[PDB]
């Protein structure tokens, strides 16, 4: 079902930019072989700084810089939060889960810090 | 007084307002990029807000240089976590500076554990009191000795809020606490 | 200031070329004019729930001391007219609720709450404490409702804040409650949805006001009292 | 005018590298392809807005977040992404949300 | 005058539409909000009194005369509001009964409510039985309007 | 002759289009601040309910502040010094005039009133045959639409 | 009659509308801003201040101290103003 | 024009600056951020804005001083 | 000349000064634009306004 998705998506994108390819004079050749590629590709001390006296209060640089983790690109609605309480009304929506890849039009939420 | 000291049920800080200047300017968009745990959204407002579980506490910064820290237990978890945020700016390799920390507002609350009567109360304290049940629930007392507002509920909860010491928490509510006594149920 | 003047001999009151005989007349008091506005605000205001010329009387004269100490001129002037009018209402022994005074104004219940108690400050004066009387009158006259049930209902209210039985409930919604247990006491029964449009609170407060009630009923009323449905009969919802 | 944040999925990244196979063939133009690119995200915008209907369900620990530029960023733990049909667990996941 | 003069009146000629001046400087957005007024059938209610407690009560013309009242009814109209904007919405369309202001009523005419008691009942009400009405009562003097 | 309706008729066409206006006026002054608008806000009262008041009580007739030179007097007290002087009252009608000096026919016993005014009834006063009184019978038309 | 809104339903969807991001502006982007005057004034050679605090959604007095720096004023008829970059 | 006003309020601060030494267009165009304007804007720029421009000072083969003429 | 207070004892009729004769009325209109005349002489004078 959203393998045809994505078909849906390459005729739509195939179709819209082959009119672009035509402006250039670029072969259609050349718009399959993008499109076969692609299809491949697809699958005092104490009175100025006694701030010292609280070093190490840090976490790790390894939940952001690395991206190890899975990754999810969409949108957000409105987003909310109680103390260390939050709520999240998200719309819009593509997925990338341990392998695969899934959508949706609204997601909503609720998260604890 | 001890012939009522129990009274002396000692009311519970839950909060508490401070105010700090790093010393610097900053700039709140570098900062919101560069920082973990931290939201700033200048279309809403100007301050950059962070928040850290430790003390359990929220700080929001300015540009200017100034801050405002809040969500403190006490005063020295206060100057802690006032501490910690500087400490975090010092680590962004910015001029962090710890300068002109100073508690703004402390509050305190606690209950009495019996019921009583608000249309008493507000009967014969009626050049201070003011109760409007039809809109806020509570009663508001403005005392004018330790500056301080109380609110007052049927239940026999009680808040106080508009403090600089904690000694005045106590004698703001050592104070009342036997007129209250004196309007039970 | 002065006195005016206006057009019609006919005229040669030049305007010698262009079409204005004569001249325009001249603006007086304009530091003022907003105080002179804010007198029609009031006026208008009143006449919207029907209220007396000593009220408005009183409320011209409230806004007027306001006024002059000039402090709180930052206030949004038609915030403290209103205000000035919800003050006047209560000091003549006859509340009108914030609500109904938002109402027949544009400015927010919080605005003219807020204002309220900054003019009480201002003036520093009280005022009394609104009783569960001072509003049973107006809500059972504007359903139609028997001299008779409305008796009752007082007495029900009465009686209520008397055995101390709403402790944690304002004494509007207590209102509301009694109005709607005498009327299903009665042929008349009002529907929930009715009284709420008359009282304006929500129809949920006052069916759990009545859920809270409900266990002292049979003492709550009056023995002279002309039963039609016994609360053994009673209707719960 | 539609996000270029779509560019950064693998969808997006594959294509932008065979574009980029492309220019290594100095077949097309860079601005031709950059063409192609923000035609195929007005597309993909496209496919949301018609064909795309379905809807998740989640919940977690969230681990740190950001908020510049009406960019939202996440990065949340120990997440659970629950369908009416279908669950998805996942130790941790990165959030953006733009609107 | 009131069963035929003020309804004609209210739907003679008054339907007033205003257009907000809004795309100034800036525009290409279908977006100038347009709004009309339209005025229906009037009401109007037997000569009421609203007592400073805030409750409305009938008016009896002896005790419009000692407490020096003005006995009139109020005049209720039904109002209108159509919104045909620029484009989208174009069905939005709202009833209303509203109060618009009071009438002096005339004595004993089809409007007040003396007309349809009879001889023992307005005897029972203080009035006269052969007082001939015809009159306007103003702030507690009996006023009557010469052809 | 107008009567009661025709001359209220004028005053209430005139309070009710000049309140038309002072609803116009809001409107606009809603539409300007970004928006905030209440139709039952915008209806003033005020300017039927007192306007017809006012009128009606002093005797004046509409504008005030300049109409008011020849309409003058048009509501009076009802005397009620006996029956008869209410009954002759709310009878009686006046034809205008122009005051202190006139002398022409506007003022002697025109035939035509035969059956329609009184012979003999008339202010033994300044204004003889001015102020005239309605005979027994006669009557008087309220006039329909000819269509 | 007067069926309580106690927060005036126009005014609470005007609140709602500015319930979505309003009460802040650029000023700060200075530059982006000039580049949006340099923009306008291409299209013509004056404007009126409402026009400019329309196009550049930043708060009018720094606006006018910008227009101190790079243009003058001119005015006409019932205080109707517009202001201009010089052109030569 | 506008992208001459910043030329103009450039060589302005420049003249404020305390020099008035001349450059070329080119170095102009850069040092304003506007190298990227085209050459048509460019050919109007030498065909009206720098030829026609009534106070423009040509010295050492480029131009300078546009603020002042009056006073010297 | 003004004339003296005796031409105007303006009336009372309750209140207190509710009296000024309508005449000191027109008085004090005079005086208020002379006034401002006045002042626009002292102050930055036009032509046609003046006039």
């Amino acid at each position: 079902t959203v393998p045809k998705l994505y078909r849906s998506v390459i005729e739509d994108v195939i179709n819209d930019v082959r009119d672009i390819f035509l402006d250039d004079g670029v072969d259609e050749q050349v718009l399959m072989e993008l499109k076969t590629l692609w299809e491949n590709k697809l699958m005092g001390q104490v009175e100025e700084e006694p701030l010292n006296s609280e070093d190490d209060v840090s976490d790790e640089e390894g939940q952001e810089l690395f991206d190890t983790e899975n990754v999810v690109v969409c949108q957000y609605d409105k987003i909310h939060r109680s103390k260390n309480k939050w709520k999240f009304h998200l719309k819009d929506g593509i997925m990338n889960l341990n392998g695969r890849d899934y959508i949706f039009s609204k997601a909503i939420g609720d998260a604890e810090w | 007084t001890p012939a009522s000291e129990s009274s002396g049920i000692v009311p519970q800080l839950q909060n508490i307002v401070s105010t700090v200047n790093l010393g610097c300017k900053l700039d709140l968009k570098t900062i919101a990029l560069r920082a973990r745990n931290a939201e700033y959204n200048p279309k809403r407002f100007a301050a950059v807000i962070m928040r850290i579980r430790e003390p359990r506490t929220t700080a929001l910064i300015f540009s200017s240089g100034k801050m405002v820290c809040t969500g403190a237990k006490s005063e020295e978890q206060s100057r802690l976590a006032a501490r910690k945020y500087a400490r975090v700016v010092q680590k962004l390799g910015f001029p962090a500076k710890f300068l002109d920390f100073k508690i703004q507002n402390m509050v305190g609350s606690c209950d009495v554990k019996f019921p009583i009567r608000l249309e008493g109360l507000v009967l014969t304290h009626q050049q201070f009191s003011s109760y409007e049940p039809e809109l806020f629930p509570g009663l508001i007392y403005r005392m004018i000795k330790p500056r301080i507002v109380l609110l007052i509920f049927v239940s026999g909860k009680v808040v106080l809020t508009g403090a600089k010491v904690r000694a005045e928490i106590y004698e703001a509510f050592e104070n009342i606490y036997p007129i209250l006594k004196g309007f039970r149920k | 200031l002065s006195t005016m003047i206006g057009k019609g001999t006919g005229a040669a009151s030049f305007d010698e070329f262009g079409n204005s005989k004569y001249q325009n007349r001249r603006t007086m008091s304009s530091s003022d004019r907003a105080m002179m506005n804010a007198f029609k605000e009031i006026t208008t205001m009143a006449d919207r729930i029907n209220l007396p010329r000593n009220i408005v009387d009183r409320t011209n004269n409230l806004f007027k001391q306001v006024y002059e100490q000039k402090s709180l001129k930052g206030r949004a002037n038609d915030a403290i007219a209103s205000a000035c009018l919800y003050i006047a209402c209560r000091q003549e022994g006859v509340p009108r609720t914030f609500k109904e005074i938002c109402a027949v104004s544009r400015i927010s219940k919080k605005e003219i709450g807020r204002c309220f108690k900054l003019i009480l400050k201002a003036l520093e004066t009280s005022v009394d404490l609104i009783t569960t009387g001072d509003f049973m009158s107006r809500f059972c006259s504007n359903l139609c409702l028997p001299k008779q049930v409305q008796m009752a209902a007082t007495h029900i209210a009465r009686k209520a804040v008397e055995l101390d039985l709403v402790p944690g409930r304002s004494p509007i919604s207590v209102a509301a409650a009694a109005i709607y247990m005498a009327s299903q006491a009665s042929a008349e029964k009002r529907t929930q949805k009715e009284i709420g449009d008359i009282a304006g609170v929500a129809d949920v407060t006052i069916r759990q006001s009545y859920r809270l009630i409900y266990p002292r009923a049979p003492d709550l009323f009056p023995t002279d009292f002309k039963f039609d449905t016994p609360v053994d009969k009673l209707p719960q919802l | 005018m539609a996000y270029q944040l779509y560019r950064n999925t693998t969808l997006g990244n594959s294509l932008q590298e065979s574009l980029d196979e492309l220019i290594q063939s100095q077949q097309i133009t860079p601005q031709l392809a950059l063409q192609v690119l923000l035609q195929f995200d007005k597309a993909i915008n496209a496919a949301l807005a018609q064909r795309v209907r379905n809807r998740v369900n989640f919940r977690g620990s969230l681990n740190t977040y950001r908020f510049c530029d009406n960019v939202w960023t996440f990065v949340l733990n120990d997440v659970e992404f629950r369908e009416v049909t279908e669950l998805i667990k996942v130790d941790k996941v990165k959030i953006v949300a733009c609107d | 005058f009131i069963q035929m003069s003020v309804q004609r009146i209210v739907e003679d000629a008054p339907p007033i539409d205003l257009q907000a001046e809004a795309q100034h400087a800036s525009g290409e957005v279908e977006e100038p909000p347009r709004y009309l007024l339209k005025f229906e059938q009037i009401y109007l209610s037997k000569p009421t009194h609203w007592e400073r407690d805030g409750a409305p009560s009938p008016m009896m013309p002896n005790e419009a005369r000692l407490r020096n009242l003005t006995y009139s009814a109020p005049l209720y109209v039904d109002i209108t509001k159509t919104v045909i904007k620029e484009g989208e919405e174009q069905l939005q369309t709202q009833h209303q009964k509203t109060f618009i202001g009071k009438i002096p009523i005339m004595l004993r005419s089809t409007y007040c409510l003396l007309n349809g008691l009879t001889d023992r009942d307005l005897c029972e009400l203080n009035e006269c039985p052969l007082d001939p009405g015809g009159y306007f009562i103003i702030n507690g003097s009996e006023k009557v309007l010469i052809a | 002759l107008d009567l009661a309706g025709p001359l209220l008729a004028f005053l209430f066409r005139g309070m009710f289009k000049n309140l038309l206006k002072e609803v116009r006026i809001y409107a606009q002054k809603f539409i300007d601040r970004g928006k905030d608008f209440n139709l039952e806000l915008a209806i003033k009262t005020r300017i039927i309910s007192d306007g017809l008041k006012y009128s009606l009580a002093t005797g004046n007739w509409g504008d005030q502040k300049k109409a008011h030179q020849a309409r003058a007097g048009v509501s009076q007290v009802l005397n009620r010094l006996t029956f008869a002087s209410t009954l002759s009252h709310l009878r009686r009608l006046n034809s205008p005039i122009g005051r202190d000096g006139k002398l022409a026919k506007p003022r002697q016993l025109h035939n035509t009133l035969w059956g329609m005014v009184c012979p003999a009834e008339t202010p033994e006063g300044h204004a003889v045959g001015l102020v005239k009184n309605l005979a027994l019978m006669a009557y008087i038309s309220v006039g329909s639409q000819p269509s | 009659t007067n069926y309580k809104p106690v927060a005036n339903h126009q005014y609470n969807i005007e609140y709602e509308r500015k319930k979505k991001e309003d009460g802040k502006r650029a000023r700060a982007d200075k530059q982006h801003v000039l580049d949006m005057l340099f923009s306008a004034f291409e299209k013509h050679q004056y404007y009126n201040l409402k026009d400019l605090v329309d196009i550049t959604k930043q708060p009018v007095v720094y606006l006018k101290e910008i227009l101190k720096e790079i243009g003058v004023q001119n005015v006409k008829g019932i205080h109707k103003n517009t202001w201009e970059l010089k052109p030569e | 024009f506008g992208v001459l006003a910043k030329i103009v309020n450039y060589m302005k601060t420049r003249h404020q600056r305390g020099d008035t030494h001349p450059l070329t267009l080119d170095e102009i165009l850069d040092e304003t951020q506007h190298l990227d304007i085209g050459l048509k804007q460019k050919q109007w720029l030498m065909t009206e804005a720098l030829v026609n421009n009534p106070k423009i000072e040509v010295i050492d083969g480029k131009y300078a001083f546009k603020p002042k003429y009056n006073v010297r | 000349p003004v004339p003296p207070l005796s031409v105007r004892p303006a009336v009372v009729m309750q209140g207190s000064a509710r009296n000024q004769d309508d005449l000191t009325h027109k008085l004090a209109d005079i005086v208020k634009i002379n006034n401002q005349l006045r002042r626009n002489e002292q102050n930055g004078a036009a032509a046609h306004v003046i006039a």
